[PDB]
């Protein structure tokens, strides 16, 4: 639903990566690119934000008021 | 004194209802209302 | 809530150990003065969610946490049915860490 | 003119198309 | 990848095999095993082979 | 909801022993120190560096189930050496190295850093 | 026609122009028994030695 | 004297604005429904794109340009197994041949 | 206890031919589970598994 | 990745070839301590990344 | 009882600082149910202060 | 909640993954399952041997 | 019947990692560090959360666990504070917790990153790690959610919780050509070599070494922001060399008493 702060095997901060992420591969990197540009090594951390599914989105859009 | 205070639907307008009364919300008209947080203590363990 | 018969009548109001006269072992306070717990209050198995009365002084017909259950109140709606009464909705929300015992496939 | 072992990018465009049009409880 | 070479060799031999079966039944030289009728005697060479 | 408080792996309760000492009868020189709120952490270095003594007969430390948290070490030494001091001068060399590797990595880094 | 599909939702194109075009077809199952039904498209409507060389239908 | 587009009466009105223009065989009702429906799409479409101004309309833009670059990583992919064509003999895959 | 029988009129599977009594099209699996079965041998492996 | 059923273009030595690009064992075994006594384990254990699911019978 | 049914905080030993409502109390100790676990433990009541949840001005 | 776009299924409170296909009936959902039978109007030659008869033409 | 004499050698040390080689040590001893790397090294972390309005589309819990992975510097701190059920205190000490505070409305059209710039400390030196790269999302308001809670971080290690866990990863390795033949391998030529590996790229694994021992235990200590990578080891050194005191503490008043 939201990004978990950290990765769950590895122990390593990823809280702060989808938004560079997202922002990385909105300019052109490949996805591959993207996550060592972060300095995502081990494949624990990677799948991270690979397989995250950002549904926080779209439950914001039942909007309580206005 | 407390009038046990509703929120509306699709307004979000809190409605004071006391007992006895139509569930209804103060304006535009709504019958599912709910209700407001606590006021206890929350505390959590960040665990 | 309901009408029963001509003598009988259903409504949410905290049962007292004064007027009540079935009634439970259990913590009414927790629900407030309307007869309805509100959300963010942590109940746990036979704490009372809706204080209900049935007039005869009054009976307790009042609605219980399953046993063993234990969340926290999550929200409360109130609202009427089509035959006009007032008729709520409770829901308990119960967070659950993969403990052992647990199937995974 | 013919499309050939490109074909798998192929068979799902269509794929994709049906289920565009068609979801997957149009039956009901 | 020797192995699967000697698998791949006894399977299309196999598969030969079933066809001169079906050969010798589709020109009437399967004669029937005695107690069988035809298509059990055919079927019987074919899973055995 | 049976499920324990994960303090319960490292506090000691009231009454509890940190360490408990047990004379074995079935050989000579032998003895089972029992260490609560223990595992494969401390029991493990000091059965290594137990194997290192040359009057220690045997040595050897087990947990007895993993869901509870604590191990048993048995020592059993030659008849001119009790197995108390063998778990002691275990610890004391012990202590000693580790304390040693602490200094060392203590230089080690004041020299990396600008060096 | 994989081009046009390709842009659809672009313009308008979509799976019943396919389908009014006469290109795929709702086969079903008392039907399909007299279809000789090709499972993949190259593979099997190339050219060996012959297996049928009469397809009429293609799997998706 | 409070409006009705303010503020979750939006969708409703706009339902209701519909059955009002569909109710009436009188073209004035209907043609001032449906002035009355396209000024309320316009805010309503306005007040939301405002509102996803940021940080979902930044997620459109990635993944209508993900969807993009696997069309095109895609086609990349099929020129270059047609490229490949030179021989293709390893063994862990196998396939009907009948008659 | 038999082979995979012939449900559609004389054929086990629309693909394969009236009155095809080879190994392929009535049931003889002959991949592995490392290499995957074919589309057909898929079928037939399910109805014998039912 | 993708694994579509019937699809002829992926098979395990195109994805052995591709994991030992990475440096990795082309079969996914790998070499893993004990986490006990830090010794390694004789065999290599096959370890990789496989998408589990938790399922509504809990205790 | 007295306390049986406030709102208590844990203010020793291995619970220090644990909100939970009291179910049941005895002269010695009592049973808390805490509030983010899901578990009723018994403390000491010695080990227990009250809280209370209140509103002033009513008005 | 039909050709109603994306947005006002939202603005319903709905979620525009919904497929469909349901009955609400007091409240719950109820779907309707497809039940098979014999197709009608057709000519079907059995043959029943647990009984009298050799052959049987249901229609 | 003694100590060994371990020699260390840091090859690298940046601020998020340190590399370096133990020698002459024991499989046992090198192992222990590694466990008490992960386990028991104290550092700060929020451990206690009373939420007052919670609004956002996320939990009442979720956001309290989310914010008890939030890591908080602890660097000098966190060998001054005690352990809260230490302090002889009732509610909170600025002697065994530090407080922290968080208040956001969304007002503005566009939807509120609460990160954790927005978790504000009494004490300047524990912070969340935004020191001197983004900032952790707790959550996601939209136009009029909010979240005020006010929070309290206490010392604590791994073992407990891993929220207080102060590592990414540990990587220990010990003789990388097999020469202990500790791992067998069924086609040793299939393997890739490590990183560490003296080995030319001719031989596979080096030729079996009978009588002998591992030494050079290779480590990789990665922090996760909240000690510096060369004061988790040595925390881990002083840790390790606690527990064996006070456990001959106890001991000898076991041997006395007996
Ligand atoms: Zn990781
Ligand atoms: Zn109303
Ligand atoms: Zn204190």
């Amino acid at each position: 639903m939201i990004i978990p702060v950290r990765c769950f095997t590895c122990g390593k901060i990823v809280g702060n990566k989808w938004e560079a992420y997202l922002g990385l591969l909105q300019a052109e990197y490949t996805e591959g690119d993207a996550l060592d540009a972060l300095g995502l090594k081990r494949y624990c951390c990677r799948r991270m934000l690979l397989a995250h599914v950002d549904l926080i989105e779209k439950l914001l859009n039942y909007a309580p008021l206005e | 004194q407390q009038p046990m205070i509703y929120i509306c639907g699709e307004c979000h307008t809190e409605n004071e209802i006391k007992s006895r009364d139509p569930i209804r919300c103060r304006e535009c008209g709504y019958r599912i209302m709910y209700k407001k947080r606590t006021k206890r203590l929350v505390v959590f363990d960040a665990r | 809530e309901s009408k029963k018969g001509f003598d009988q009548e259903e409504v949410f109001e905290k049962p007292t150990r004064e007027t009540c006269q079935g009634m439970r072992h259990a913590i009414y306070d927790k629900l407030d003065d309307d007869g309805l717990i509100a959300p963010g209050v942590r109940v746990s198995g036979d704490d009372v969610i809706i204080g209900k009365t049935v007039t005869l002084t009054k009976r307790d017909c009042s609605t219980f946490l399953r046993t063993s259950e234990t969340g926290i109140v999550d929200q409360v709606m109130v609202t009427l049915n089509q035959e006009g009464y007032k008729f709520c909705k409770i829901r308990v929300r119960s967070v659950r860490i993969p403990q052992i015992g647990d199937k995974f496939a | 003119e013919i499309t050939p072992d490109l074909w798998q990018e192929a068979c799902w465009i269509v794929i994709s198309s049906y289920f565009d049009e068609k979801g997957l409880v149009r039956q009901q | 990848s020797k192995t699967y070479q000697d698998i791949q060799n006894t399977i299309k031999k196999a598969k030969q095999d079933v066809i001169e079966v079906i050969e010798k039944a589709h020109n009437n030289e399967l004669e029937p095993t005695p107690g069988n009728t035809l298509r059990q005697t055919f079927e019987n060479q074919v899973n055995r082979i | 909801m049976n499920a324990p408080p994960a303090f319960e792996s490292f506090l000691l309760f009231e009454g509890e022993k940190k360490i408990t000492i047990n004379k074995d009868t079935k050989v000579p020189n032998a003895c089972l120190f029992t260490i609560n709120k223990e595992d494969h952490t401390l029991g493990n270095i000091i059965k290594s560096q137990l194997l290192k003594d040359p009057q220690v007969l045997f040595a050897g430390y087990k947990v007895p189930h993993p869901l509870e948290h604590k191990i048993i070490i048995r020592v059993q030494t030659t008849p001119d050496y009790s197995p108390q001091e063998a778990f002691t001068n275990a610890i004391t060399d012990l202590i000693s190295e580790l304390s040693l590797l602490e200094e060392r990595f203590r230089v080690a880094i004041k020299d990396k850093q600008e060096g | 026609h994989i081009d046009q599909l390709k842009e659809r939702e672009y313009n308008n194109y979509s799976w019943q122009d396919l389908v009014a075009s006469g290109v795929v077809e709702y086969i079903d199952t008392l039907e399909e028994e007299t279809v000789m039904l090709a499972m993949t498209p190259d593979d099997l409507q190339e050219k060996e030695v012959a297996y049928c060389s009469t397809y009429t239908h293609c799997e998706i | 004297f409070r409006k009705a587009p303010p503020n979750y009466a939006m969708k409703k009105t706009q339902l209701l604005k519909e059955k009002a223009m569909a109710e009436d065989l009188g073209d004035q009702d209907k043609a001032k429904q449906i002035q009355d429906q396209l000024n309320e799409l316009e805010e309503r479409a306005e007040a939301l794109d405002r509102q996803r101004t940021k940080n979902i309309s930044a997620i459109s833009y990635i993944n209508q340009r993900n969807r993009e670059w696997n069309i095109v990583e895609s086609e990349k992919a099929l020129v270059a197994e047609s490229h490949n064509m030179k021989n293709q003999q390893m063994d862990p895959f196998t396939r009907r041949q009948c008659k | 206890g038999k082979r995979i029988p012939f449900g559609f009129k004389h054929r086990t599977l629309p693909h394969f031919i009236k009155d095809d009594y080879g190994p392929e099209s009535r049931g003889f699996v002959e991949n592995s589970y490392l290499a995957g079965l074919t589309p057909t041998e898929f079928f037939f492996h399910a109805m014998g598994g039912r | 990745g993708d694994a579509t059923p019937f699809n002829d273009a992926v098979n395990v030595q195109k994805i052995s070839n591709l994991l030992s690009d990475y440096g990795y064992h082309l079969r996914g075994n790998e070499v893993l301590y004990n986490g006990f006594t830090g010794r390694k384990i004789t065999s290599q254990i096959f370890i990789g990344p496989t998408y589990y699911q938790r399922l509504k019978h809990m205790v | 009882n007295e306390l049986i049914g406030q709102t208590v905080r844990i203010s020793q030993g291995p619970y220090k600082g644990y909100i939970g409502v009291v179910k049941d109390a005895t002269e010695s100790t009592a049973r808390v149910e805490l509030h983010s676990t899901c578990q009723t433990i018994s403390v000491d009541r010695q080990r227990l202060t009250t809280v209370g949840s209140r509103r002033p001005g009513g008005m | 909640l039909n050709g109603l776009t994306d947005r006002d299924l939202c603005e319903l409170n709905e979620c525009p993954l919904d497929p469909g296909g349901y009955f609400i009936i007091n409240g719950s959902e109820k779907v309707l399952i497809a039940q098979e039978k014999m197709a009608t109007n057709t000519v079907y030659v059995f043959a029943k041997k647990d009984s009298k008869y050799a052959y049987t033409g249901e229609c | 019947p003694y100590a060994n004499q371990p020699t260390v050698r840091i090859t690298e040390l940046t601020d998020e990692n340190v590399k370096f080689i133990i020698e002459n040590t024991d499989l046992a001893v090198a192992n222990s560090i590694r466990r008490v790397f992960i386990a028991e090294v104290p550092i700060i972390a929020i451990d206690w959360v009373q939420i007052d309005a919670n609004s956002s589309v996320l939990h009442d819990e979720f956001i309290a666990h989310r914010l008890g992975l939030i890591p908080l510097t602890s660097d000098d701190i966190v060998d001054k504070l005690q352990y809260s059920r230490d302090c002889t205190c009732e509610e909170f000490c600025p002697e065994c917790s530090v407080e922290f505070t968080l208040d956001v409305r969304c007002n503005e059209d566009q939807t509120r990153h609460v990160t954790s710039r927005d978790l504000i400390s009494n004490s300047p030196r524990v912070i969340p790690v935004t020191s001197r790269q983004d900032d952790i999302l707790i959550v996601k308001l939209r136009k009029g959610q909010e979240l005020r809670l006010r929070a309290y971080a206490k010392k604590g290690f791994g073992k407990e919780h891993a929220k207080w866990n102060p590592t990414a990863g540990v990587a220990f390795e010990y003789d990388p050509d097999n020469a202990l033949r500790h791992t067998v391998y069924p086609k040793p030529e299939e393997w890739p070599k490590s990183e560490y590996s003296e080995l030319d790229e001719d031989e596979s694994q080096a030729p079996y070494d009978p009588n002998g021992k591992p030494e050079r235990f290779y480590y990789n200590v990665e922090s996760c922001g909240s000690l510096r990578p060369e004061t988790i080891v040595l925390s881990a050194l002083s840790g390790l060399k606690k527990k064996l005191s006070d456990l001959q503490t106890q001991l000898s008043h076991e041997i006395q008493s007996d």
